[PDB]
């Protein structure tokens, strides 16, 4: 399965955020529109998206630029079908219960933000943007989407911008 | 004299009471586990509650 | 099932409350935060665990306490799901009926308030804090939450604390 | 019969005198009341029997108590024929002769206090509260009691409080 | 070789600090008077040693007492000739460079102040009080004494006390 996302997620173009030949963090089209994570630094790993004058949102650290249609035509595909169980992203498998994602201890650090979750279908359903430490595991700080359109982003407290 | 005896023995009582509303209150503000009761406070307001 | 059942009591982090060398109770953390039998004397088996400042509530005679969040790493995971039947805890099973939990004679004493419930899926269900000889069997006074988060407490005429 | 002697001391209820987890001395339960040396400080190790309220007897170092008829079910045996020989107590043997128990030397120590001494029926005879050191052995100051009932000490020159 | 250093810390009279019946620490008689470290709170597990009043010493957060000529009779025997290399103590080998005596990281931690160490001749050179995470390895926090007399206590800039 993870290789099977792995390769979505590459034949999807997505392109890490690079600084000073360093990987801060990641970027991805979703929707049609270019998003990014605010607190990264750096400039997308493409000169024709980097093209694309982006809009800031400072409530959730994140910015979102318009995508030329041509482009828009292969991009991920989002779902507001999320129901409890276990999701797969870039690194392994994440639990999502009572409202929240978590994965194992040691899954993610400084760098990972951008990384999308991923159902059984491939569809997206929520954005990695940090976490916090959780003893065994670890619980992550998303952003998800109602059925009715309403961005909802759920912070632990005290959470770590990884 | 007296009136004012009254007046701090009346205001004595209001405070008892509510002291012992708040401790009502608070007795469905225990652990409860789920670590969450926004709802009790949201509904009862007896003080310091919800903050949304 | 009761090997099961207490694997996951000692895997996850529960403390008897020691007086003079003496177990006089248990504790346990649910939902992330610690819990403690107000009548019960003594300081949780956990050095950690000691340094948490605890609240009263004399209406339960219950304590409780706020966990660091890395320590809530791995709590008990309660639920609202009480069908009628039959739950398992330390000492065996208890049989749920008419709203009220009930196990065979014999079974409970001083000593064994704070033993939670368990359900088939190890969730807890209830909390045990005392008893009452009912003949044949023995009714537990136990403290349980709704689906709309109202704390309930069941306590049998002339409960013996337990 | 050492071996029957300690099943005999362990089936009957006796409790040692703990004080800040230390083993200070002994007390046991003969004729249906609790006796305690009074230069032993300390609580019994039993919370049942701790809440009993003992008073105290200076003349000769005693304290007793009041023990529920409940509890008085199964008590200590005393008996009044002292003949010379050899009895039995916890740490082995006991010589008995002209009036006074004496015992090898090496046996008894601080914290031995409260020792009760049986004959072959298994009967308390004496209580052994002391000793002090007599080369190839050592006498015991111990209490006994006549057919008369009147309490008699035996406490050697310069004796120690074991 | 640490079979043998056991050994001969256990047939030497050396006694843990114990408080509510948990090991704070280890005292041990040198030179015949005994030592003990004053941060470290409880009684030696030594009634006769206990009996023995005690003089502080701030400075180097240590105590001593006089012991009886009797009991003189079989202590640690102490030297001053320190050369480099590597000795012996309760948990394991201790590396002695640049006047400092260092040991592999997770060797040591609260509750061992008071280990004393030990030469190829199973001769005290240094008293083990406290230390520092020392990355790969950890320092410990001593005081040795050189052939004139003087004691000098080599403490690590903001070293634990273990």
């Amino acid at each position: 399965k993870r290789q099977r996302m792995v390769m979505k997620l590459e034949s999807d173009k997505t392109f890490p955020i690079m600084l000073e030949g360093k990987i801060n963090g990641y970027a991805c089209v979703v929707g049609g529109k270019l998003f990014r994570p605010m607190h990264v630094e750096g400039k997308i790993d493409n000169d024709v998206l980097a093209a694309l004058k982006t809009k800031k949102a400072s409530k959730y650290d994140l910015e979102y630029a318009d995508v030329p249609q041509n482009m828009r035509a292969d991009t991920f595909k989002y779902t507001h079908e999320k129901p409890q169980g276990y999701y797969s992203w870039h690194h392994g498998a994440v639990q999502y219960e009572n409202g929240r994602f978590t994965v194992p201890k040691g899954v993610g650090a400084k760098g990972d933000s951008g990384r999308p979750i991923l159902d059984n279908q491939g569809r997206v359903v929520a954005i990695v943007l940090g976490g916090v430490n959780e003893g065994s595991r670890t619980a992550l700080s998303v952003v998800m989407w109602n059925e009715k359109g309403v961005t909802v982003k759920y912070t632990p407290e005290n959470c770590e911008q990884w | 004299s007296i009136c004012a005896a009254i007046a701090t023995v009346s205001v004595a009582a209001s405070t008892w009471l509510f002291c012992r509303s708040r401790v009502a209150c608070l007795t469905p503000y225990r652990l409860t586990p789920n670590a969450r009761i926004p709802f009790c406070l949201a509904v009862l307001c007896c003080a310091r509650t919800a903050r949304a």
